[PDB]
RNA sequence: UGUCCCUCUCCAAACGAGAGUACAUGCAUGGGCUGGCAUGAGCGGCACGCUCCAUGGGGCUCGAGGGGCACCGUCCCGAGGCGCUGAACCUUGAUGCUUGGAAUCAUGCUCAGGGACU
RNA sequence: CGAGUAAAAGAUUAUCCGCGCAAAGCGGAGGCAGUCCGUUUUUUUCUGGGUCUGCCGUUGGGUGGCAUGUGCUUGGCGCU
RNA sequence: UGCAGAUCUUGGUUGGCGUAGCAAAGAUCUAACGGAAUAUUUUUAAAUGCAACGUUGGAUACUGGAGCGGGGAAGG
């Protein structure tokens, strides 16, 4: 687990794909680990697993729900140290149910957050942020 | 606010720095005044008596009054001329002797030192009352801990430690007359709804035939009593007066007090002892807070764990402080215009 | 006799402080042990004829106050300002403050201005007061005087 | 002997009610502090311009695309730029600090407060 | 005017205080004169000196404590 | 030729009640004069005569020539 960090991100926004699938981004269709509450949508940050679907790309990734992990934020969050970081765009990259990246490179920064959680995902990344 | 180093085997914050917000309260000494014995009944506990002092002050004495200056200021004249006498003598003698044979509870009656407390947004002058427990030892014991107690300064090192916790009883801040969103937070109605959107829309059933009290309704929010247990003491500082390092760190020489660049908003300097809380605290500046020992458990790592601060903000509370100290702007900028010209019309 | 001064405790406690006398804030030698007020200079009532002559920080009076009110506010609070000083129920504006005043709309009043008061006696005695516009280039170092 | 009203303040406030003060750094004005914006009007162009060093004496630095008079120089019109200049202005008011650690605070107004009940 | 204490404990709460178990017992208490009242047991009061332990309000001067402009305690003046 | 009621007829009175309201078209200020409308106290001056009206000068502002401009028909 982790601590909780702004939630940034509700269901039905797309955001790209940062690995090299042949995917260029992500639609959300839900979050791992929401227990409900009437009228509020489930919402994903840092370090989420999300069951997500892709809207643009490879025609052999679409139409089918995959599974993907957070990787950057544009909603700043607020670390123990009192810092305030946020990035310029909201990324994801396609993993299966275990958590084994289905790609083999990651463009961009990797948010620390997420680096903790999925050990595959940090030797992949090109900075840990 | 503050920076430490935290203590937590286990935990992915061990033995790294984090940064907490702090409330800053000021702590004048009290003096006791009085003596109060309870003895218990079937019914509740009764009041014995009161053993006063002999000598008050004034301040003490203006919460009598609503109008001091222009009054014949009369109170407790008649005993101050009877309690040393050979009568006065005996009958302190025999509420003393009453509080020893069928009393339960010893309590002493206390009041701040406006005076002392030199502050000028701060209106009253009249003194806060109030009555303490002594906690401990039996009712022998007791009575002799308050009779030494009597005209005397109390402070509070002597109460609480550093790294203890208390309890906060203290009255909320005031928002008047408001509505049901945000006196009970209930959601609003669509955008299309004739006759508005801030209300609840149903307020009972048919049957039963009267509205019920578990329904909100609008009225009065905030400047409620509450308590607001477990909160854990950072610092006991000292009278700046003679203590000009109030803000020095092991970890940060630098020489400063613990008031902010420009004062404090709407309170000023703190010119008297003070603690330092963690977290938040019921009410505005400016009101009187009763601080208590705890009543829950306190064996908890988080309640028994030792602080050790590292840092403590000072910048200004105005804008964005950017400034500790002022002999960092001043090393910033160089001479400025104003500074040329007092120089110029020194030579 | 119902005065009864008294006042003694202030210098016995000054030679007292003198002998054990860190304590900057406690050394006498303002002055310690007497409020400001007591030692303000109690002369008899003033002449009825005076000349006063001070400014008047207005925008701290006109804050957020709705726009096409703030002129005719600031005519109401100069005549509660200049009423309380002097006494009088009966204060004329004059032409050229009033113009003043006025001189950048309805809602351009400015910060500060610098007046001219002025009370005489007319007769039961009656007593009024008349206002005047002082033009200053500068508002600084300027304070309150009489004449 | 006391409580209330008028006058004053705001931790309170729809109106009542509240916390206060009763010649008090109480109120007003000003000076400093702390902040906000971003360099005022005016003047000027190898010099009583501006800056630095030790009143005087010495080291610095001083634009502009173009156009027009008057036998080359001189005199001009010209958006913008540079210097005096982190200048100028604002800073408590529905209501930031400071007259008591060291390092800053100063003037002016009060002149038997008035009224209603017990 | 229709009287009930989660109060005391005595010439029927009167006719004094302290220790003690609603005990056994053990400690303290200033004398004089007048007026007005008085069916008793040193009757009930009101003053004047009458000598004062404990006190209130002082004077300065020496201490001394408290957080340090405001109160106190020790040591003498006379004083209510 | 006898009234207590017919959502009875005609007059009068009534709680609600000094209540709901009198919120489109931006707006007035100052001095002198006029007026019974004041500067009205007998039990120093403010805390014991408030509030409001017209004219003239001055200030501020609106209509903005498809005008709260200057002339006519119908109607009055
Ligand atoms: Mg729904
Ligand atoms: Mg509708
Ligand atoms: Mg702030
Ligand atoms: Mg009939
Ligand atoms: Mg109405
Ligand atoms: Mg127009
Ligand atoms: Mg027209």
């Amino acid at each position: 687990c982790r601590f909780r960090v702004s939630l940034a991100l509700p269901v039905g926004a797309v955001v790209n794909c940062a690995d090299n699938t042949g995917a260029k981004n992500l639609y959300i269709i839900s979050v791992k680990g929401y227990h409900g509450r009437l009228n509020r949508l489930p919402a994903a940050a840092l370090g989420d697993m999300v069951m997500a679907s892709v809207k643009k790309g490879k025609p052999e990734l679409r139409r089918k729900v995959l599974n993907a992990v957070i990787i950057r934020q544009r909603k700043s969050w607020r670390r123990k140290d009192g810092t305030v970081i946020y990035f310029e765009d909201n990324a994801g990259v396609i993993v299966n149910p275990k958590g084994e990246m289905k790609g083999s490179g990651i463009a961009g920064p990797v948010a620390k957050e997420a680096a903790e959680l999925w050990p595959k995902i940090s030797t992949h990344a090109p900075a840990i942020v | 606010h503050i920076v430490r180093d935290v203590d937590r085997p286990g935990s992915k914050v061990n033995k790294k720095e984090v940064v907490e917000p702090v409330t800053i309260l000021e702590a004048p000494p009290m003096v006791v005044v009085g003596i109060v014995g309870y003895r218990q009944t079937p019914v509740g506990h009764k009041t014995i008596g009161t053993v006063w002092a002999h000598h008050t002050s004034v301040e003490f004495r203006r919460r009598f009054y609503k109008n001091w200056k222009q009054s014949a200021q009369l109170a407790f004249t008649k005993r101050k001329q009877f309690a040393r006498t050979t009568e006065g003598r005996l009958a302190e003698a025999r509420t003393l002797k009453a509080f020893e044979k069928k009393a339960d509870i010893i309590r002493v009656v206390a009041h701040t030192q406006l005076r002392k407390l030199r502050n000028n947004r701060v209106g009253v002058k009249k003194a806060h009352v109030s009555e303490i427990q002594i906690n401990g030892g039996t009712i022998a014991q007791k009575i002799e801990l308050a009779k030494s107690l009597l005209e005397k300064e109390v402070r509070i090192d002597s109460v609480f430690q550093q790294s203890e916790a208390c309890d906060v009883c203290a009255v909320t801040k005031g928002h008047g007359f408001t509505g049901v969103v945000k006196r009970w937070g209930v959601a609003c109605l669509p955008r299309k709804t004739h006759r508005g959107l801030r209300k609840v829309a149903c307020i009972g059933a048919w049957h039963p035939s009267r509205v019920m009290y578990t329904v909100a309704r609008a009225g009065q929010h905030g400047y409620h009593h509450r308590t607001h247990l477990n909160k854990k003491i950072y610092q006991l500082g000292r009278a700046v007066s003679m203590e000009p390092n109030q803000a020095t760190t092991a970890y940060d020489l630098t020489a400063k007090t613990i008031t902010p660049m420009g004062g404090f908003v709407g309170y000023g300097t703190v010119r008297n002892d003070y603690v330092m809380l963690k977290g938040s605290v019921a009410g505005p500046r400016r009101r009187v807070i009763t601080l208590r020992r705890p009543m829950a458990p306190q064996t908890s790592r988080k309640l028994t764990e030792k602080i050790t601060l590292k840092f403590i903000d000072t910048s200004s509370k105005i804008g964005h402080g950017r400034f500790q100290t002022k002999k960092e702007k001043s090393q910033w900028y160089g001479p400025l215009k104003k500074d040329r010209i007092r120089r110029e019309e020194r030579l | 006799a119902a005065e009864a001064r008294k006042s003694r405790d202030d210098r016995r406690w000054k030679r007292v402080l003198a002998k054990m006398d860190k304590y900057h804030g406690v050394g006498n030698t303002r002055v310690r042990g007497c409020t400001r007020a007591s030692l303000f200079k109690r002369t008899g009532r003033k002449p009825d004829n005076i000349v006063m002559e001070a400014s008047i920080h207005l925008s701290k009076l006109l804050k957020k106050r709705t726009f096409h009110k703030r002129a005719p506010i600031a005519i109401k609070r100069i005549r509660s300002f200049v009423g309380k000083l002097m006494k009088t129920k009966d204060n004329r504006i004059d032409a050229s403050l009033n113009t003043f005043i006025w001189h950048k709309g309805v809602k351009g009043v400015p910060g500060r201005v610098r007046v001219r008061v002025e009370r005489k006696s007319e007769t039961r005695k009656h007593f009024y007061t008349v206002i005047s516009h002082i033009p200053v280039p500068s508002f600084k170092n300027l304070t309150t005087k009489v004449i």
